[PDB]
């Protein structure tokens, strides 16, 4: 009588492909938009929050300079990250709302998500609660069982990127290193105390990194910190491999069980790589209070709503510094990034 | 405690992908 998950995602896979073979493209221009403040850096660019000059509405606009982009060697990852984020819909998954680029850089306008993310909240508050960790947990496995249906792997989850939305909800950010893959991949990427073993020791991988990382997650929102940490990363991939895991002894005895199952090494134990799938996960005893219909539906009610001062108040993120966006007046890599 | 090692750790602020 319900509504059939696997039908459902048949008809998204059916929406995605034709969006994953024929992209937008140069969906706006820089100077439709006033830029305000920066909202957040990574390792490959910074995203801004900027406003709409015609509608007033703000968005947060991820700007990425394309010699930097070919001087670390993630041409490919790029157009990966453009070409998947416009054609993938979920309610967990930000969206991207315009996309463009100039002589210099390239754009991805994204949904303005002012609540911030989750790595600032968890780090204040130090711990949630486990069924406040398990209500994000649930938003993480229905994105990707429905990104891994479309042979889609994520390969960045952290708190970091994840932000929480008025409702509360998740919000995942940063398909930087998301793939469209049926089999094997070898990119050593990711962030270090979320690799999966297979992932440091150079074997072949699939999706099943992203279930070790949700275990990763899991762990980290709970404890309030990670299962593998150390000063330098070759300290934390020496845990990883080894790769007992240790529990605060405030974890009930389901999460324990659940978390030795998603940081399982042996592949071919690991929670969500099994016959049955992403309904071990599903089905483990720690979710056993969870309406997944209800999660999906966004009609639970959520544990915590950020505060709201917006519609462009950036008071629940940290403050960076600001540089320039330059425009040169001579095209760069144009060969490389003719289909963004 | 474990807590009191990770916060005095170096990596209790943003993680940057490698
Ligand atoms: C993960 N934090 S951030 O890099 O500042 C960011 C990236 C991508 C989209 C965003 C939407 N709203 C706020 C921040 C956003
Ligand atoms: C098909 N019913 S649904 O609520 O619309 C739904 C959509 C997508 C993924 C889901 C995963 N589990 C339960 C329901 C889900």
């Amino acid at each position: 009588e319900q509504e059939s998950v696997k039908e459902f995602l048949a008809k998204a896979k059916e929406e995605f492909l034709k969006k994953w073979e024929s992209p937008s493209q140069n969906t706006a221009q820089l100077d439709h938009f006033d830029r305000i403040k920066t909202l957040g850096t990574g390792s490959f660019g910074r995203v801004m929050l900027v406003k709409h000059k015609e509608t007033g509405n703000h968005y947060a606009m991820k700007i990425l300079d394309k010699q930097k982009v070919v001087k670390l060697k993630q041409i490919e990852h790029t157009l990966n990250e453009k070409r998947i984020l416009q054609a993938v819909n979920f309610p967990f998954l930000v969206k991207l709302e315009f996309s463009f680029k100039d002589n210099s850089n390239l754009y991805m306008v994204m949904e303005y998500v002012p609540g911030g993310e989750m790595f600032s909240h968890l780090r204040r508050i130090g711990r949630f609660s486990e069924p406040h960790a398990r209500f994000y947990a649930a938003q993480i496995v229905l994105t990707f069982e429905y990104l891994h249906s479309l042979d889609l792997i994520y390969r960045d989850l952290k708190p970091e990127n994840l932000l929480i939305d008025q409702q509360g909800y998740i919000q995942v950010t940063d398909f930087g290193f998301a793939k469209r893959v049926k089999g094997r991949t070898w990119t050593l990427c990711g962030t270090p105390e979320y690799l999966a073993p297979e992932i440091i020791l150079s074997k072949g991988y699939n999706k099943a990194v992203d279930w070790w990382a949700l275990g990763v997650l899991i762990y980290e929102m709970a404890a309030g910190y990670p299962p593998f940490f150390a000063d330098q990363p070759i300290q934390i991939y020496e845990k990883i491999v080894s790769g007992k895991v240790r529990f605060p002894s405030h974890f009930s005895s389901d999460l324990k069980d659940l978390l030795r199952n998603l940081l399982q090494v042996d592949l071919t134990k690991r929670f969500g790589n099994l016959k049955n799938g992403v309904n071990d996960i599903k089905n483990h005893k720690w979710f056993a209070t969870t309406d997944w219909i209800a999660i999906y539906q966004r009609k639970v009610e959520a544990p915590f709503i950020p505060k709201f001062k917006g519609p462009g108040d950036t008071s629940n993120f940290d403050d960076y510094e600001e540089e320039e966006i330059r425009v040169s007046i001579n095209e760069k890599c144009g060969k490389e990034f003719t289909e963004f | 405690t474990t807590y009191a090692d990770f916060i005095a750790s170096g990596r209790t602020g943003r993680r940057n992908a490698i």
